[PDB]
């Protein structure tokens, strides 16, 4: 997480956390800003804006060092930067209060160093947080998934 | 009849655009989906469809 | 000191110090330069010639950290980068050889850590060498102090 | 070797290398790329195309810390980055294996610490590996030494 996850930076604030995927870098299109890597900066950016992304292809020297795509998704615990997330029910919940903005983009980890999801916004329900991501199908499809009252971060 | 042929020449013209936008905004619709998951396993008519 | 100042740069070089007081950011006239820092290079700078300064409101995201500034002036030492500057007879002096180009805009520190004044230059009268700064005042006036023979460093 | 050269670079990959000999910088033709010191990305450079080199006047501040050349050639052993190189019939080799695409411009040194040659290129005889190099001569003259089969590196 902490080696190839790359914030987006602007105005001397981090607004994000692009991150390269299976040989492909993805950024939140909700968030602004620029990348600080200077090879991500030189990639064209084409724009899912309905899954509210855009996606790009990293180069050559780049693509091997990446994280793995995946479709299962048993639910339980899984990794994340700020601890453990929750999944059940086919929905992501986080503990009240953990996480916020300048956060999205966050790639939730598998056990395996896997990733599961990407952490687009969270909203409050009083006793957790519920996460709206995008998820993967067993048919690969990426579904976004995104819980009532969820606030873009 | 410079209007007239004007007028037709416009409303293919404006036809013609529209189609274009309505069939890549399906290939986006249908397509990004499945370009930002693993192993596309594609039904290849709307690709050969829109392609062109 | 070090936190809260920062260099000036141009061509790789080195050649002056723009400095944080009172929540603006202040820079002299004499020495051109970009300044790394993000937030300071999209400041708008209202430009003070004959003062040979120019400030700026600083971003608010470091507004709440500044150096605090002060106007009384006892004489005595005062500390700064390179050692202590005597202050005396409405003069700063520095001894012979201490100092030179680049050193322009570096902050004047109180014992309890506060800006008395901005340095400008120096000018070498022999035994010592007379700072020409920026001393302030107790009516709020701002007054800037050069000998005979100045040279803007 | 190792504080004086520098490395060029192609998309943010090592693909040369650019030498400073007696105030002067050279660097291949072939190899594309910009040079890693900032510096040096200043300094305009006049090529020799039948030789594949451009050379330039570097800055005033590096030009005495500088690889002093040589002309003198006795045969055998060299240092070189690598290891060691042998210099035999006026012939540049190396055991076949070692060096290869990104090596270009590459010194090689003496053991007083002098340059003797900078590699272009390399043709593997299948026993050994001749280097097509620069070579210096007696009366100032500067051959581009290169086997049949020579591939620039």
């Amino acid at each position: 997480e902490s080696d190839k996850t790359f914030p987006i930076m602007l105005n001397g604030q981090v607004n994000g956390y692009a991150c390269v995927v299976g040989g492909r870098l993805m950024k939140p299109l909700h968030v602004e800003g620029k990348i600080d890597n200077e090879q991500l900066a030189a990639v064209k950016l084409k724009k899912a804006s309905m899954y509210d992304l855009e996606y790009g292809d990293v180069p050559q020297n780049m693509k091997s060092d990446t994280l793995q795509y995946t479709s299962d998704k048993p639910p339980g615990f899984y990794n994340w930067h700020h601890g453990a997330v929750q999944y059940e029910n086919g929905r992501f919940t986080v503990p009240r209060g953990v996480g916020g903005k300048g956060d999205s983009g966050r790639p939730i980890l598998d056990n395996r160093g896997r990733v599961v999801a990407i952490v687009l916004g969270g909203a409050n329900e009083g006793t957790r947080t519920a996460l709206s991501v995008v998820t993967w199908n067993q048919k690969g499809v990426t579904i976004k998934d995104t819980p009532e009252g969820s606030e873009p971060w | 009849t410079v209007i007239v042929l004007c007028g037709v020449a416009l409303a293919i013209l404006v036809g013609t655009a529209s189609s274009a936008a309505c069939i890549a905004k399906a290939r986006r619709d249908c397509l990004t989906p499945y370009a930002l998951a693993p192993n596309a396993t594609v039904p290849t008519a709307l690709a050969v469809l829109c392609c062109i």
